[PDB]
């Protein structure tokens, strides 16, 4: 025949291959397809769907449905924020559980901006004023609204709007973002203060609470396929 | 997901009337098409594509949730129950409509979850199924979630807070007293036997606890209409009586 | 940029789905008795079962490949000739294979490979032999699944003084694959 | 991922004290601070004590502030609760938490604990 | 030689392949084809035939010539069915001796509309009418006249025409119906009734017989070509 | 069990087995010496094992791993390394 | 299948060979270039840059700063040459250590000119006049000025221009001169000669140096990639 000779590689089965075999069953008639609705082209698809974050994974709320629970409660003026979250997606417990860090659990690199929604759950006739904040990749963690106030944020009116979004620019340093537990990867820092304190009307149950919403966006990508399963 | 600013009060009031039926909507606008799909072909018609409204829940502070299946529900509505059951096959769409009206003065937020092939609680993957064609099938009456569907496990082994996958909406008392959902037929086959499968499952969680200030109403009520879309069954089969 | 992420993609990769054990005793050793039947699904390994239920549905072009590894068992210096092994498809529902003797093991219809130990390990493309447009990956209404056949294997080669142990490892890759509804995963253990 | 256990709890008496710790994993403590929060029986998480690790500068409740303390010690991994002059109310579930800092808000920890359960008033 | 890799599949003999292969009779002259009538181009069109149906195979009746003969006796006008066949071609054991479930028994699916037709062998002299029904997936035998008169059904006149098509249509839920022998696969109903009651002339021995014919049609199918012999 | 890491089975006796691994570099080049504040860039592992089942004849085994850098770029140039290493 | 037939070389691994092969990661996002300054092309052109050359290996000069200083010291008008250097870039200690020498180890064969520049590193206030000369392969290291004055060379005159470029033609039998340790390869002959004695002004310290370079030129090529390492 054709003068042929084996190179290196042959005999072997690479489990990442894309070479062709031969089918088990000619002729077969295949049942062709229907359009049922809700087909999916890629995995980042499913990330830029707004997903709710649990926000207070407590001893007693964590696993349950008050994980899922912001409650504006009634202490002090002092600044201590009312909710803080690391922009750690992977790295950080409460983000990782949401169809976006899922999806972040499959990869080593994400770049890209990330959207926070917050739905007020408060009682219509009640108002006051929110600021939700981000602090870019490094710096500590602001404490006081003074701080919060000087980055990245919207002033947030209950009264207004219910809903509010607040989109996490992509300030980072490499091109693709380490979506692996790193030491101390950054890395926004979105959280809500109360620029005032709630304003109640007649006799309200007083405590309301706020549900947070998280997607990636068209510029969210993902490479290297890593895994793990038990 | 659903991050929508209607108005907020009430506007205008524009009434569906589908046949011998009636609804007085709080408005119409701020409908959610599943995957974006309106209902299609692939017989009463226009007498058989009315909304029929199942009965009314009460929604208390201890509520844990509630959830139907479709066909299933709507199987006792005259023309839609009838040409369900005298025939073998059936597949169409629905237009559920879930309203609920409180004031100014309540405050919660309910999640009206539309989801296709929603088995329920029976960790059992070994063998989904279960419960008995009868526990399975509540009808109208509809089946209740608790703290056998586990309210945070959506009933079904997965975190509620991802939920928001399958098409929804939330009726947040702030915001808005009505969601509507059109769902297109979803189901591995053509057509299929609607007595058998059940193609979607209507869930309907306290996302936020109800409260009421001072003394009001003890607890409010929430309603579920929904309209058959694009019906079809094959074949006149025996009309026994 | 996300090619690396597409659904064709995201399941590009050959998975473990079982390890089907035989053997080729001299004597009654039954258990094996030369023959291991396996029932084609995924849902015995993890990995692969988890990758695929992020959705609800799929069609998907089925590629199996098959690594076969031998051994002798008893600490004797006895010898063997390189064996042959078959490996079949059985079309789903078919007739199911107990005894290495009986009829089935001639299947007329179902298709059938015979694989010398030694070289490249074996490989087959099955069509999506769905019975549904679809393949359901949790069913609702009233486990069994869909069902993708079974795979039977046996030492061809007769009886041989000195007991040969094997291991069929098949590895499952979906080809040309799509999905449809998608719900939330599976958080916990199966 | 850091599963930090509570230790130093157990039932004393009214006027009392009792020292608590939590030693860190899956990171070294230094980086997420540390605090504690006594859930009562029956009711919400109750904010006690906070500490930041690399920059000092301790927070407490009113409830409890003057006579309760603590502290940090990022080289043994472990963070100090001194709680001083216990009473009767002061019989809650305890519980050391991670967050950001150092600063007593329901949550804005992570990792939690067990919860560990100091009955000061144990004599009647 | 041309650089050459061996890859997975090399080596095995797949049962079903389609390769070439050398040809051990070089230039043999091969003796060429008359046109001899009768050619057979697909296994679906020897299921287009009429074939003759044993819709009587009792104890005594089965594997002989009266298994063919439907007797229309001289009982009550009772309802009672003067003959019941399920359409459940293969999960059936009278409509799987025909031609059509013969080709019915190497296949897990078919798909199409049948045709059941029948010839009154009776003395000619003689009238009366009678009805052939069908029944749709699922429900009941219907027992009484009153009941099969609702379902699809055609009033078969002896007087005027012996012979009778009452095509059974494609009613049913998945695109290929399961040829395999199912729990209650459904699966129509064929079945004729006393309409009237038999009118006889003169003297006719009162007591003739009826054939049954079972075809498949153009638009019949099957798939995954199943097996077995012993 | 891998399911995203690749694989390769190699039977013995025949061609030595042979892969592609592209440009897998975290920065835009791989860092020969790095500055700033060991681990250098990382190119990943490789683990090895017989798969066939535990044999009462032992048998030793020996991979031999040959890195052909291709298509290869590179940028500033710094005197060599005189010494030992 | 296709006739085919395995030759010899089949199965056996060239390391020098240029064989396609299956590739591990499919798909996977290559994280583009930049253009960072400086890329190199060829080997070559690393030799092309200017190389201070260590003149000085003396016992406790050599391995040290001082090896890259040449200093005019005050010593007789007795021509003894003030540097002699081999042109045997490989076979001489000292221009082994070089960039242009250190290719230079990697090759059996090399063609080319080359060019030794020098500068002057003395008080501006000083004068004098020396002489850099060459000496074509095979000739005795002219160690007398009037003898190197003879050969290829060019007076430098300190006073007017610290540095001094003298490029070494290529003068060679062969095409390819041996870049191997040879007996007595030929080899030029770079040495610098007090043309004049060193003219001092007031009161400098009489005492300077002068560095070396080497490098190569356009039309230098190598062949034979040979080697070493320990």
């Amino acid at each position: 025949g054709l003068p042929v000779m084996n190179t290196p590689g042959s005999n072997q089965y690479l489990t990442a291959d894309n070479f062709q075999s031969p089918c088990a069953l000619p002729e077969f008639d295949v049942t062709p397809p229907i359009d049922i609705p809700g087909e999916v082209k890629n995995m980042m698809e499913l990330a830029e769907i707004d997903t709710m974050i649990p926000f207070d994974l407590s001893a007693t709320k964590k696993n349950t449905m008050e994980m899922y629970r912001v409650r504006l409660s009634d202490k002090p003026h002092t600044d201590d924020p009312i909710l803080c979250l690391s922009l750690s997606p992977a790295s950080d417990p409460r983000l990782s559980h949401t169809m976006l860090g899922e999806i972040l659990n499959y990869y080593t690199h994400w770049a890209g901006s990330l959207k926070f929604t917050f739905l007020f759950c408060g009682s219509m006739m009640a108002t006051g004023k929110l600021l939700v904040s981000y602090a870019p990749p490094g710096a500590d963690p602001p404490k006081k609204r003074k701080e919060a106030m000087l980055g990245t944020h919207v002033i947030w009116d209950i009264g207004l709007q219910s809903s509010c979004t607040m989109v996490v620019p992509w300030i980072s340093n490499t091109t693709y973002r380490q979506t692996i537990d790193d030491s101390f990867t950054e890395g926004g820092y979105i959280s809500v203060f109360y620029q005032t304190r709630i304003v109640v009307p007649l006799s309200t149950p007083r405590e309301m609470d706020i549900l947070g919403f998280v997607s990636a966006c068209n510029d969210f990508s993902v490479r290297l396929l890593r895994d793990t399963t038990h | 997901s659903p991050n929508i600013e209607a108005c907020g009060y009430s506007d205008r009031v524009l009434q569906l009337t589908l046949g011998n039926s009636t609804i007085t909507t709080q408005e119409a606008a701020n409908s959610v098409v599943a995957y974006g799909r309106w209902p299609e072909y692939l017989e009463p018609d226009v007498a058989a594509c009315r909304f029929y409204t199942l009965d009314t829940v009460s929604w208390t502070k201890e509520s844990r949730g509630w959830w139907w299946k479709l066909p299933d529900a709507l199987r006792d509505m005259g023309l839609f129950g009838q040409n369900m059951y005298y025939h073998y096959l059936g597949r169409s769409g629905y237009t559920v409509h879930v309203q609920c009206n409180a004031s100014k003065f309540h405050q919660g937020a309910l999640g009206v979850f539309a989801v296709p092939e929603m088995c329920l609680a029976g960790d059992s993957n070994t063998t989904t199924m279960h419960t008995s064609y009868q526990n399975a099938n509540p009808g109208e009456k509809g089946g209740t979630f608790t703290g056998c569907p586990v309210d945070y496990l959506l009933g079904n082994g997965t975190l509620l807070g991802n939920a928001f996958v399958f098409p929804h909406q939330i009726i947040n008392l702030r915001t808005n007293n009505c969601a509507t959902l059109v769902l297109p037929y979803v189901n591995s086959l053509s057509i299929d036997s609607m007595v058998k499968h059940n193609n979607w499952g209507i869930a309907i969680l306290p996302l936020a606890p109800l409260n009421f200030a001072s003394e009001s109403s003890p607890e409010i009520p929430i309603t579920l209409t929904i309209a058959p879309m694009c019906c079809e069954f094959n074949g006149l089969r025996n009309i026994t009586l | 940029s996300r090619s690396e992420s597409s659904i064709e993609s995201f399941f590009a990769r050959g998975a473990c789905v079982t390890i089907m054990t035989v053997d080729n005793p001299a004597s009654t050793t039954n258990k094996d008795k030369l023959f291991a039947v396996w029932k084609i699904t995924y849902k015995d390994t993890v990995q692969l079962r988890r990758k695929l239920e992020f959705f609800t549905y799929s069609r998907f072009d089925m590629e199996l490949t098959f690594v076969v590894t031998a051994n002798f068992t008893e600490t004797n210096n006895g010898h063997a000739l390189n064996q042959v092994y078959q490996i079949m498809y059985v079309p789903p529902g078919a007739p199911v294979p107990e005894k290495w003797d009986d009829y089935t093991w001639q299947t007329s219809s179902n298709p059938s490979i015979f694989y010398t130990y030694g070289t490249a390990p074996a490989r087959i493309s099955v069509p999506y032999v769905g019975i549904s447009n679809a393949y359901s990956h949790f069913y609702d209404g009233f486990a069994s699944l869909n069902d993708f056949g079974i795979l039977a294997v046996r030492v061809v080669n007769d009886h041989n003084p000195t007991k040969v142990t094997s291991k069929i490892r098949v590895y499952l890759k979906p080809k040309h694959i799509r999905v449809w509804c998608p719900r939330p995963p599976r958080a916990v253990a199966y | 991922q850091v599963q930090l256990q509570e230790s130093g709890g157990g039932s004393v008496q009214p006027g009392g004290s009792l020292t608590l710790s939590c030693a860190a994993s899956g990171y070294a403590v230094s980086r997420y601070s540390m605090g504690w929060f006594r859930q009562a029986p029956g009711k919400e998480n109750e904010g006690v004590a906070a500490i930041d690790s690399s920059g000092v500068g301790t927070t407490y409740a009113d409830s409890v502030k003057g006579r309760f303390t603590i502290s940090r010690d990022n080289a043994k991994d472990t963070v100090y609760l001194r709680m001083n002059s216990l009473k009767p109310e002061d019989t809650a579930i305890y519980y050391c938490a991670s967050g950001f800092g150092l600063s007593l808000s329901r949550y804005t920890y992570a990792y939690w604990g067990q919860g560990t359960q100091v009955t000061v008033s144990s004599h009647h």
